[PDB]
């Protein structure tokens, strides 16, 4: 004329050829692990990763890797840098946060932000508040058996403790001409 | 110079806004018969090979006014495309003198021409590889038209 | 390094990096074993690719040598690092000039040959007993120390020939290879070329 | 290329509906290798051009997002937020909102269950839908009805 | 226009640019669901229009 775009097209190509390297570097040093979801027994367990590794360890000395052929199961892109995951799955959060209106996949999108929260204990109040509401409205597996128990705890005040109010009377309405009919 | 910043703007115009194929249906045809098709144009043409080489061309075009490109076939035993076989876009330099097109060809994008003729200029080194590749002997060394002049005192 | 690369492509129109491999006893990426990726200043002199690859990548490029220049300490570093000779100090190429009067000038230069070859391998078909019916496939140039631990319990089912690449580096020197043919983890050369207005003119890389 | 056939099928007394099989012929040679197999019904694609997508589902993700642009606030704005989210990244930090969006279109009925536990969230939401959710004033105007037709059995 | 698709999407653009969020623009909107591209991306809007 930004002006360095052509010099930042060929950075992201330099990115592209340093992200294949770095492929075939981990495809064959790293242990890469595969996911193996199953559902064993009669359809229990449901659909859960596993995360499966093989090693195997050498009778003489070290050990060496085993990885399949089915490696190259991610081609190489370009996106802006970020120190850890958590901080890519934050800055995902916030571009659908910006990408939705303020409806009900607001405050779920909210909840997951506050669920990828910093380290300090000064949001763990938060962090546990927004585990509980997701657990609670059921989009979320509950892991930990807390979170178990906050999910049975949910499940016991939804059911029965919210009576539908207007439908109920109306159902008594039901019961009380019914009865008419019994007494003619 | 005051014409080559009108150059990088130009290319960099062109860059902005990438292009490629996009396969659509017939007007007869099944309203998901193009997906399979385009998913292997996508895996073939996402490296780093087909961007380079259209960029190559593009800038020719905006310099010297011709570009040009080369398909080829090739085996790949791990991870291919299909049926054991991958599809690359490696770029052509100096496509002016480089490519000799026929000429009877009356089309931009020269499908009416009948024959084609590619100049390759590689070193020695690149000469043992290009007879290992093509099953050639690399004794006899070719010899063929100089597409390119030496009208710079290159070393 | 990627600073490096930026400036670099910026004012002289090529950078390069340098992948690694290296073993961590304490906090290790995977395997006992973390991946850097070291700078290369001035790869202009310093990164020497083939004349035969048309790629601005480099991928096309079958071998690449990269000219170190490092004071006699690092002489004994580099010697100790990669099991070498200290007495017999070694020398290449210049990769710089002594245009400016620096008051000293390194000495001690050697360089590292990176190639790549292409050829099919011989890869064995196993069956995983975990998963079930995976038709696992391993290579035997990786695991022939533990074919025979595999084979207890781990089914051979079958043979095949995979094409793949491998890279091996060989230190070398004007006058002798003090190492040749060492196997580098990676399939492409670690080399990552950064280029500015590159191109080619008459069959002259031009950036 | 091995380029498989859409051979939509409704076999058996209706039943199986109208699904995709994408049936592919190969033979392997007996002597060596294979050879494919592909009939003249090929050139069902006619080229056009596009924006450069590095993958299928980047393509199909840009679709959502124009159709988006493209749609108002109502119920297919829901919708094409959904399957926006269906063709979402690869990370875990979005895995809960993939399942809540599969978990939401499966339930309207617009996604056809595959896995068997897609298959029972569409079971849970049926019985919910059916008989639970009672509407309010209809069934108070039922009662109407049958409490006046008492009235005229007591006449 | 490159082909029919493309001509019957064009025309329902225009008719949607003129007509208002009434009954006949979600009418129009279904019917350019209905003519949307091949891939399956789509195919669920496309089954809803469908349906709808």
């Amino acid at each position: 004329v930004l002006e360095t775009y052509v010099f930042q097209d060929n950075l992201a190509t330099a990115m592209r050829r340093d992200g294949e390297i770095y492929q075939s570097i981990v495809n064959d040093i790293y242990d890469v692990p595969r996911n193996v979801t199953i559902t064993l027994e009669d359809g229990s367990e449901k659909d859960v990763q596993l995360m499966a590794e093989v090693v195997d360890l050498a009778t003489g000395e070290k050990q060496v890797l085993n990885d399949i052929r089915g490696r190259y199961e991610c081609y190489t892109d370009v996106g802006p840098s970020f120190q850890s995951m958590k901080q890519q799955n934050r800055a995902e959060i916030l571009e659908l946060l910006g990408k939705t209106p303020q409806g009900t996949p607001e405050y779920q999108l909210l909840l997951l932000q506050y669920f990828t929260l910093l380290d300090g204990k000064g949001v763990e109040m938060m962090r546990d508040y927004a585990n509980k509401q997701l657990i609670q409205m059921g989009v979320k597996k509950p892991e930990t058996p807390e979170e178990q128990q906050w999910l049975v705890e949910a499940q016991q005040a939804k059911q029965g403790q919210q009576d539908p109010a207007m439908v109920q009377a109306q159902g008594v309405l039901l019961q009380g001409q019914a009865e008419l009919a019994k007494a003619q | 110079d005051v014409v080559r910043p009108v150059v990088r703007k130009l290319v960099s115009e062109m860059r902005q806004n990438p292009i490629d194929v996009l396969y659509r249906p017939k007007d007869g045809a099944r309203p998901d018969a193009a997906d399979v098709l385009m998913g292997m144009y996508r895996t073939d043409m996402r490296h780093n090979t087909a961007k380079i080489a259209v960029n190559i061309a593009v800038r020719e075009q905006i310099e010297a006014g011709v570009g040009a490109w080369r398909l080829v076939t090739d085996y790949e035993d791990q991870s291919p495309t299909s049926n054991n076989q991958v599809i690359r876009r490696e770029p052509i330099h100096s496509a002016c003198s480089h490519v000799i097109w026929d000429s009877n060809s009356k089309l931009m994008d020269k499908s009416d021409a009948r024959h084609c003729t590619v100049i390759h200029s590689m070193s020695q080194n690149g000469w043992e590889d290009f007879a290992e590749k093509y099953d050639l002997d690399a004794d006899d060394i070719p010899s063929f038209q100089n597409p390119n002049d030496w009208v710079f005192p290159w070393l | 390094a990627v600073n490096i690369a930026v400036r670099e492509q910026i004012e002289a129109g090529v950078g390069a990096w340098r992948l690694v491999t290296d073993y961590e006893d304490q906090s290790p990426t995977s395997n006992n074993q973390v991946i850097r990726r070291e700078p290369i200043h001035s790869a202009c002199s310093h990164v020497i690719w083939d004349s035969n690859s048309k790629l601005m990548d480099k991928s096309d490029a079958r071998h690449c040598t990269v000219i170190h220049s490092m004071s006699q300490n690092g002489w004994e570093d580099f010697a100790e690092k990669y099991d070498l000779d200290a007495d017999d100090i070694p020398s290449f190429q210049n990769p710089n000039d002594w245009v400016f009067p620096w008051l000293t000038q390194d000495t001690i230069q050697i360089a590292e040959f990176y190639e790549v070859v292409e050829k099919k391998e011989t890869a064995f078909i196993y069956q995983d007993p975990v998963t079930g019916e995976p038709v696992s496939y391993f290579k035997r140039d990786i695991k022939d120390v533990i074919d025979d631990l595999a084979d207890s319990g781990f089914i051979k089912i079958a043979e095949r020939q995979i094409k793949r690449r491998r890279v091996y580096k060989s230190i070398i020197t004007c006058t002798a290879v003090l190492k040749d043919k060492q196997l580098i983890a990676g399939e492409h050369i670690p080399i990552v070329p950064v280029f500015g207005e590159w191109g080619f003119v008459e069959d002259k890389e031009v950036y």
